[PDB]
């Protein structure tokens, strides 16, 4: 043939030689730009397919409540000190081994204060005794900002105070504050007479979704420990009338419904294993997940 | 069967084992046709 | 230094023998040979001439170099450390996970199952393969009892008497009784691969070294001789070497080197990930015994262990092919080489032609006669009786060198076989026909010496002693390239009278030339010599090895020329070859008009193009007054370029588009097959003689015809044709086209997968947002998509494009290059990639987390202890419960690769043609599209998925979502490839056409 093609090329400068005329390794700078421009428009209006089938979807989902849920369906139990191994181990005697959990209880608790919960027309007064499910309406923007059903810090029993700067917490004898899983539109259901529980059914059948904390497990255990539960109308557990939940678009500052056991054993240079349950025909328990309607906290009063 | 809110996954997973039956059989005839 | 002392130690001969010696040793008569009785006696009393087959391998150690080939063994590795990770899990943990024992489990079988495959598929080639080292049973030619016959190597017997001539391989260790300027090459017991005379004499003590000793397993150069056996079999001194006679052997293909190059790099930074992602995890808090399980799993995952089942396969595939055939491939590998051909180098007679002669015309007494060529029921169409005739015949008769076999005097002179030259044959069987016998009359006239034809010297010659009265008692007698032949003469003979020889005679000797030339009739010249008695005394000693006699001033006599046709295929053959882009170039030794001629009835030049003689003769003048350049087409006569340069030589080939080569000596056909080399081409070259040995070698493929081959140039090729079909190179070189394009395919499709195996984790780090794809997902995208539907491609079908599109550019068409990069990485890889993460912002946002969400979540998603994890909807998820939706997250992602990937391995099916031309006739890829889609149904909507692979169902909405993506690729391709259907040249094929 006369076409002059193929690389007989005898110099390994030309990674970067171009005194000829292509360079880099390359070609042209007019190829050198066009394939670069190629890519520039291929990724850009490949992104942009990206981007108009998500924008697809998205309006596929509605911005009032997740189109599932039945992977959060049975809700959790979770404290409010931040388990460091779900373990809340501390010298009772010395101030410092304890602050760690008091600064993250106590920071959690000033979205509960009574000044943070002033106007009447964000926060409403629910009763001084758990009533039944307050129905906001309908999961929409028809009504506006739903009411919030108020909470007070005095109804956690001696896990409150009114310091100065930082609340001044429980030391000798630790104070856990258990709290329910936010799910959007749920409704707790009490047990009643048939699936009993571990313990003997503590008043309220009709509006309180009771909260237990014994020792390890159920079977043979090293029990020692000495439970006392704090809550409003003074009863182990939740208060209906908080629920349902209506998501953070309509329910902005919404405080769920607290409950605090102050556990103030009779042994202390020791780690005691100690397991929360919150009973009810809409709570499920799961042997995998250890926090699913359940709770295994691990406690040292070492001093 | 049905209440308050959840998926049925029982459905959803035969109904894929039925299709992972047919992909598989399927797939089979024809690499030995007759 | 060698070991040629630990050669000699085992050696005891006979060359010192007397010939009388030998005859009383061995009881065979020194020239008649030996009885066939006595032939077959020895055969039952000593076992076939036939070294006894030295078994090479076994067959379980063969299975297991395949169970650990290469990436096999790496998988071993990572399997390995997979079982290991696991036992240090029930020591770290009560009760742990299930994966990587499953992880394990899955990732050994995998490795069973593919090297069991290719074990077998491997050992089909090497059953095909054998069922053809069996198929050229190697003759040898004896003279047993007066008579001379052919017959199997293995039925020669210690003590008959062999003849091999120019080319022949020699059938057993022999001790050479007579020799006319024979020369053998003992390069495969010596090295050295310069021909060594061999002569009856004793030259030394050392059986090696002397000459009068010819080797079993080397072969004669050229010359010829006879000799008598002395080693049959496993006796020979090549039997004795215990080594390896016949086997295994070097050489690395092109592709071969392709592939290996690729394999060394793409396993480099396969591993450069590995471990830059292990101590990427590490430093992302991963666990230590986790971080090596991602490491070894995206090893895996960017090393492609399919490529070498489906080089298997590929290989496998086209034996299967070659040997249906009749095609003898030596190096199945070198099959794809001849694919990449651009210029064919063929020989001309006995390879375009049939070699299947027959005499037509005489030129003598300055005309032309006619002889019957087809069913000639007479003789010629002249008197038998001229007395010019007469001294043609006889020389054409006595200078001829061929003979009947053994056995044929009872039947017709057309019906029995010969031995010797085609040539020569249609000389023999001519005469015999319709003048006399040439047995009777080669007794007549006993020759004395003579020097046998050979390609170099384009003429046989011989003395013989003349019984006539007019004798002058000693008959000089010569033929060969007529036009040679009449250079050395003086006289021409006319009406029995010798007269000089004039200008005018001359003319009309070459207008006889172009007229029989012409008509595609190879033509050879005839003259004698009456040697004169004073100079020439009865006992005188002629010498010819220092030429005592005249060479010059002979008496030309005649042409004879006999038809040779075309093979049949041969047309067909050069035209869709020249259809697929491969230049076709004649290099013969014949004339040039004898040349062009066939060269325009087969095709190698289509008549419409002018050679510088042509259009020369059409203006009428002076042929070197012509400019080249004005000439598409050229007859170039050999005894011009032995003044060629190479720059000359170079030009001629680079300028011109139907080249022919005239009257070549042996040389001048590598110089030629040399010269197409140094542009940068790649040459095929097709012979048969023993000439065409030397370009056989340098090509960059030998074809041998397989029947009208000599021993030597079958055993310089890579393919031996033995049917004698010229259309099996065709056949051939589709076949080779088509490996490249399906192992081409197979590489396109299987890096594809590599950029969504990876941008999940690095994204898990540029976003810190949950990982949408984990190690226990990617190895399912990879030993799932791409390993069935890889092979697959193997399996594919032709295009339909490619005996239509030019050769490929060895050095541009790498099997990998940049524009394959290019789209698995840069254009296909990246939609697969955005597919997967598609579903996975879908999957969360339905699920509660929008996209815009996500990012930061990393550290406390991942922690195992925060459990309020609140949504975009403030829902509040605990550790398990979130991770459920990520690893439901994961087990989509991988599924939506799938469904991606079949659209991949849809377009990876074609590079050029569209998907509705070629077709879904590739069954073995529909069976992976489907078994691929069973298994990710499977992987997710089994019981337990979850709790040993973290592997959760899909709710049906889920699978939908990649299918976008899917469709974005299949059209994408389609289009690509459709503007390259109608833009060649253009900017989309210049850089997007891999
Ligand atoms: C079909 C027969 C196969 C031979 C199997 C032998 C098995 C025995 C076993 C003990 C091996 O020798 C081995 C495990 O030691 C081995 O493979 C090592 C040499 C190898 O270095 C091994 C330790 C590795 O780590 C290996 C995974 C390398 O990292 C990696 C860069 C090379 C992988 C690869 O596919 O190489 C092939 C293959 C070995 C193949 C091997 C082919 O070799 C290479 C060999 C030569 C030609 C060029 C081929 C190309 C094509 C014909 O396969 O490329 C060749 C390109
Ligand atoms: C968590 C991840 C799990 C994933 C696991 C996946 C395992 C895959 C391992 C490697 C597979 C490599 C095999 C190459 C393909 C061979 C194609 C061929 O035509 O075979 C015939 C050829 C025969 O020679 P032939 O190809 O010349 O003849 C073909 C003739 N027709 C057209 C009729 C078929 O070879 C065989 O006989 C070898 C047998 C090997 C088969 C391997 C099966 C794979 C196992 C499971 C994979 C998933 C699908 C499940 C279905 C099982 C039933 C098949
Ligand atoms: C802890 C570590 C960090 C982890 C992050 C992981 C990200 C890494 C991503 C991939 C990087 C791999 C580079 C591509 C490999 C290409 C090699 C190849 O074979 O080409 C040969 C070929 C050679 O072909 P040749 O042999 O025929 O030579 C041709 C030249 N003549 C004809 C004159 C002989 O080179 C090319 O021509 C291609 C040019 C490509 C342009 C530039 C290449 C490099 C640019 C990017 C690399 C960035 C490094 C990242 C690492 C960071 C680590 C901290
Ligand atoms: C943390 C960052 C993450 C980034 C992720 C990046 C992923 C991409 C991975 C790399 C792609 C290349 C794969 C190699 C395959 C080799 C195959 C082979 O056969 O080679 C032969 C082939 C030979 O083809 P060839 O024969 O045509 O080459 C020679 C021809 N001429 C002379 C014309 C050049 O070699 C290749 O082409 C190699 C491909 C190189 C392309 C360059 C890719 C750039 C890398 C990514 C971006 C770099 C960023 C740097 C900044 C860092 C800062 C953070
Ligand atoms: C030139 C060639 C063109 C071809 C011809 C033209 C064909 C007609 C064009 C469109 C076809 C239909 C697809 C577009 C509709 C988009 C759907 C959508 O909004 O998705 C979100 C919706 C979301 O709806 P949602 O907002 O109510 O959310 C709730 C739904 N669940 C609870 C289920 C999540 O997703 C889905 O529900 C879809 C999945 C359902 C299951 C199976 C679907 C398959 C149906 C398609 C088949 C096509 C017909 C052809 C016959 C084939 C038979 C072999
Ligand atoms: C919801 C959407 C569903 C779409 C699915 C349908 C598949 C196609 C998707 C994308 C369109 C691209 C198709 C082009 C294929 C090129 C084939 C070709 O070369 O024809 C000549 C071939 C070849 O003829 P030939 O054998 O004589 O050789 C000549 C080749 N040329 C002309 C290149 C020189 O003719 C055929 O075989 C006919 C069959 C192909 C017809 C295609 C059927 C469906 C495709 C089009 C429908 C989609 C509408 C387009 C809009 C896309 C945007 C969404
Ligand atoms: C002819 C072309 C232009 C039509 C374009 C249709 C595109 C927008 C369609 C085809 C398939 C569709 C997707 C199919 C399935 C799902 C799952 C659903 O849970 C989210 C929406 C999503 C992701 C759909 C978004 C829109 C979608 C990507
Ligand atoms: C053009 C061809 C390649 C498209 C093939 C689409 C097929 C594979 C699609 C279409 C309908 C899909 C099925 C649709 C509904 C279900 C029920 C769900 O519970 C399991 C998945 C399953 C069983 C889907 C598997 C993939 C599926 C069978
Ligand atoms: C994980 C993500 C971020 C990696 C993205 C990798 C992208 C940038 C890589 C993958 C393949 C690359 C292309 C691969 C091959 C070529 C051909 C060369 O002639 C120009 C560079 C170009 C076009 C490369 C540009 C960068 C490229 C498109
Ligand atoms: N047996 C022979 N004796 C004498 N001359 C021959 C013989 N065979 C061929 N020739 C002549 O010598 C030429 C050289 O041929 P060669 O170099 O082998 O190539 P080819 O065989 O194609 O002709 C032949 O074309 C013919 O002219
Ligand atoms: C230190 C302290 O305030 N301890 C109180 C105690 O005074 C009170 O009587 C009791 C009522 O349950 O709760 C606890
Ligand atoms: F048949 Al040739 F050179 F043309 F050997
Ligand atoms: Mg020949
Ligand atoms: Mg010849
Ligand atoms: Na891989
Ligand atoms: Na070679
Ligand atoms: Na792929
Ligand atoms: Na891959």
């Amino acid at each position: 043939m006369a076409r002059g093609k193929a690389k007989e090329e005898g110099s390994w400068k030309k990674f970067i030689w171009n005194s000829e005329k292509k360079e880099f390794l390359g070609r042209t700078g007019g190829s050198w730009f066009k394939i670069l421009l190629f890519y520039v428009i291929f990724y850009g209006c490949l992104a942009g397919i990206f981007i108009g089938t998500i924008q697809v979807m998205l309006l596929t989902i509605s911005e009032f409540k997740p189109t599932y849920q039945d992977r959060v369906a049975p809700p959790g139990l979770t404290q409010i000190p931040q388990s460091q191994k779900t373990e809340i181990s501390f010298r009772p005697n010395d101030p410092q081994s304890y602050e760690s959990y008091v600064v993250s209880i106590v920071r959690f608790l000033e979205k509960y204060k009574d000044l943070a919960q002033k106007d009447d027309m964000i926060f409403e007064d629910c009763g001084n005794v758990p009533s039944e499910l307050k129905e906001r309406g309908e999961y929409n923007n028809e009504r506006g900002e739903r009411k919030v059903c108020r909470f007070r810090l005095e109804w956690l029993g001696n896990c409150s105070g009114l310091n100065d700067e930082t609340y001044g917490y429980k030391d000798g004898k630790p104070c856990v504050i258990i709290k329910l899983n936010r799910v959007l539109g749920f409704k707790p259901k009490p047990p009643k007479n048939e699936s009993l529980e571990t313990y003997p059914v503590m008043k309220y059948n009709p509006y309180v979704l009771p909260v237990h904390c014994t020792g390890k497990r159920d079977e043979d255990k090293e029990k020692v420990g000495t439970m006392e539960y704090f809550g409003l109308g003074g009863y182990p557990g939740f208060p209906l009338q908080y629920y349902p939940y209506y998501g953070k678009l309509l329910q902005p500052k919404y405080l769920q419904p607290l409950m605090a056991v102050q556990f103030t054993n009779l042994t202390m240079d020791t780690e005691i294993r100690i397991e929360c349950k919150a009973y009810g025909e809409n709570i499920g328990y799961s042997e995998k997940d250890r926090f699913q309607g359940r709770f295994d906290v691990k406690i040292e009063v070492k001093s | 069967d049905v209440d308050p809110f959840y998926y049925d996954y029982e459905t959803v997973r035969n109904g894929g084992l039925i299709f992972a039956a047919l992909a598989f059989i399927v797939g089979l005839i024809i690499i030995l046709s007759k | 230094r060698d070991m040629d002392e630990l050669k000699k130690e085992v050696s005891m001969d006979d060359h010192k023998l007397s010939l009388d010696e030998l005859h009383r040793k061995y009881g065979t008569d020194l020239s008649r040979g030996l009885t066939p009785a006595r032939a077959a006696e020895i055969l039952a009393r000593d076992g076939p001439n036939a070294l006894t087959p030295p078994p090479t391998t076994p067959e379980w150690v063969k299975f297991c170099r395949q169970l650990f080939g290469g990436f096999s063994m790496l998988l071993w590795i990572g399997a390995i450390l997979c079982f290991l990770a696991y036992g240090i899990q029930a020591a770290t943990e009560e009760e742990p996970q299930n994966d990587n024992l499953y992880l394990g489990v899955v990732l050994s079988a995998v490795v069973i199952i593919t090297g069991c495959f290719s074990y077998y598929q491997e050992a089909k080639s090497s059953k095909i393969m054998e069922s053809f080292k069996n198929m050229v049973p190697q003759q040898a030619l004896v003279i047993r009892n007066g008579e001379k016959m052919s017959i199997n190597a293995e039925e020669v017997v210690v003590g008959d008497l062999v003849e091999v001539k120019g080319g022949d391989r020699i059938p057993a260790d022999l001790r050479i009784i007579s020799a006319n300027g024979c020369k053998v090459d003992n390069s495969s017991l010596t090295g050295e691969s310069e021909p060594q005379t061999r002569s009856p004499d004793f030259t030394n003590e050392n059986p090696l070294e002397t000459r009068n000793i010819a080797f079993f397993s080397t072969n004669c150069v050229e010359g010829t001789a006879r000799g008598i056996v002395v080693y049959t079999g496993d006796r020979t001194v090549m039997g004795r070497i215990a080594t390896l006679a016949s086997g295994l052997e070097g050489g690395q293909t092109p592709i071969a080197a392709e592939i290996e190059h690729f394999i060394h790099i793409i396993t480099g930074v396969a591993v450069f990930l590995g471990v830059s992602f292990f101590i990427l995890s590490l430093i992302l808090e991963y666990t230590w015994l986790e971080a090596v399980i991602f490491l070894i799993g995206i090893i895996v995952a960017n090393v492609p262990e399919g490529l070498l089942a489906t080089v298997t396969v590929c290989l496998t595939l086209t034996a299967k092919r070659m040997a249906r055939k009749n095609c003898l491939v030596k190096n199945l590998e070198a099959v794809e080489t001849l694919g990449s051909t651009s210029t064919i180098c063929s020989d001309k007679t006995g390879t375009l032609t049939q070699n299947r002669m027959t005499v037509a015309h005489m030129w003598f007494d300055n005309q032309i006669h006619e002889a019957d060529t087809t069913e000639n029921q007479s003789g010629v169409s002249f008197d038998k009786t001229s007395a010019t005739w007469l001294a043609l015949s006889r020389i054409a008769g006595l200078c001829n060198r061929a003979v009947f076999q053994a056995n044929q005097e009872n039947l017709p002179i057309l019906k029995r076989a010969v031995a010797g030259d085609a040539s020569e044959s249609a000389l023999l069987k001519c005469i015999e026909l319709c003048c006399g016998s040439v047995k009777e009359m080669r007794e007549r006239y006993t020759k004395i010496v003579e020097i046998p034809f050979n390609s170099t010297n384009k003429y046989q010659l011989s003395i013989h002693k003349n019984p006539n009265t007019a004798e002058p008692r000693h008959l000089l007698v010569m033929k060969g390239a007529p036009e040679r032949i009449l250079d050395r003469c003086s006289s021409i003979l006319i009406h029995g009278k010798e007269q000089p020889l004039d200008e005018e005679l001359k003319d009309a000797f070459q207008n006889a030339y172009l007229e029989l030339g012409g008509l595609g009739e190879r033509v050879l010249g005839f003259c004698h010599l009456f040697l004169p008695d004073e100079q020439f005394p009865e006992g005188f000693q002629f010498d010819t090895d220092d030429v005592n006699f005249p060479l010059d001033n002979l008496c030309f006599v005649g042409l004879i020329s006999m038809i040779d046709p075309p093979r049949a295929a041969v047309p067909d053959a050069v035209g869709k070859c020249r259809s697929a882009g491969i230049k076709v170039i004649m290099v013969t030794g014949d004339h040039p008009i004898t040349a062009k001629a066939i060269a325009k009835g087969v095709g190698i030049i289509s008549e419409g193009n002018e050679t510088v003689e042509d259009i020369a003769a059409r203006l009428n003048i002076p042929v070197s007054q012509v400019n080249p350049r004005d000439a598409k087409a050229c007859v170039v006569h050999g005894s011009d370029l032995k003044d060629m340069t190479s720059e000359q030589l170079d030009d001629i080939l680079k300028y011109h588009t139907e080249i022919v080569f005239a009257r070549t000596s042996p040389q001048q056909k590598l110089i030629i097959v040399e010269g197409c080399q140094r542009q940068g081409a790649i040459v095929a070259v097709t012979g048969d003689g023993v000439n065409d040995s030397p370009a056989l070698k340098k090509a960059d493929i030998g074809v041998a015809m397989g029947i009208a081959g000599s021993d030597v140039s079958k055993q310089a090729a890579d393919m031996i044709l033995l049917d004698d079909n010229f259309a099996s190179i065709v056949t051939g070189v589709e076949e080779g086209r088509l490996i490249f394009d399906n192992l081409k395919k197979s590489i396109a499709y299987t890096l594809t997968s590599n950029i969504p195996e990876i941008t999940p984790f690095l994204i898990f780090i540029i976003a810190n947002i949950p990982l949408p794809l984990g190690t226990v997902t990617i190895l399912c995208i990879d030993l799932g998509t791409d390993m069935v539907p890889a092979i697959s491609l193997a399996y594919e079908q032709a295009e339909s494009d490619i005996m239509k599109r030019q050769p490929r550019n060895p050095k541009t068409d790498k099997l990998v290059n940049e524009r394959l990069i290019s789209m698995a990485y840069g254009q296909i890889g990246m939609i697969q990639a955005l597919g997967g993460f598609f579903t996975y912002f879908v999957i969360l946002a339905e699920n509660g987390f929008l996209p815009i969400h996500l990012l930061g979540l990393r550290v406390n998603w991942d922690d195992r202890w925060i459990n309020d994890v609140e949504d975009s909807y403030g829902q509040q998820w605990t550790y398990e419960q979130r991770k459920i939706v990520e690893f439901t997250c994961h087990t989509a992602f991988f599924v939506s690769i799938v469904v991606v990937q079949w659209a991949d391995l849809v377009i990876c099916k074609t590079r050029r043609n569209s998907v509705f031309q070629q077709g879904m006739k590739n069954k073995i890829l529909i069976f992976g599209l489907f078994e691929e889609t069973a298994l990710a149904a499977f992987l997710s909507y089994c019981p337990g998925m979850g709790v040993a692979l973290r592997m959760y169902p899909l709710k049906p909405t889920w699978w939908f979502c990649a299918f976008p993506y899917s469709l974005l690729i299949f059209v994408y391709d389609e289009v690509r490839k459709l503007i390259i259907r109608r833009r060649p040249g253009g900017w989309v094929e210049k850089e997007t056409y891999y």
